């Protein structure tokens, strides 16, 4: 992928055209690249979305309703 | 017992140290007998001893 990107960036300077084969080639292996590289993130809760009575709060750790922010790992860095 | 108090920023205290719980007594002990003893003979206390209270 590296070498066919930069085969397309530098083919002006010795004026030649590029080839639809090689079009094709560099696409499959930018589309494999951009594959591999994918992160694809999820949709946090809002925050002030209730928890349902059935979670068990006041004996489990969840509260009424969602943190919405990163939730306190540690309690020795409570600021974060 | 005494503590002593951290100042942050913004609330860290992962990387210091927390207070110790050092506990400390006082003793007290008993002392020594105040004693004071008195002594005389019969024919003392026959002939000369009077207003012995």
């Amino acid at each position: 992928a590296v070498g066919y990107q930069l085969l397309l960036r530098m083919l002006s300077d010795y004026s030649l055209e590029p080839t639809p084969q090689v079009l094709s080639n560099a696409q499959r292996s930018y589309d494999a690249l951009m594959t591999d590289t994918l992160v694809v993130p999820s949709m946090r809760r809002r925050g002030d979305f209730p928890v349902g009575q059935g979670n068990k709060y006041d004996v489990f750790t969840s509260d009424r309703y969602y943190p919405g922010d990163l939730p306190l790992i540690d309690g020795d860095i409570p600021n974060a | 017992h005494q503590f002593s108090s951290l100042r942050t920023p913004t609330g860290d205290i992962s990387g210091q140290n927390k207070n110790n719980l050092i506990s400390g007594k006082a003793t007290g002990r008993v002392g020594n007998y105040i004693t004071v003893a008195v002594e005389y003979q019969q024919l003392e206390e026959a002939i000369k001893l009077n207003q012995l209270e």
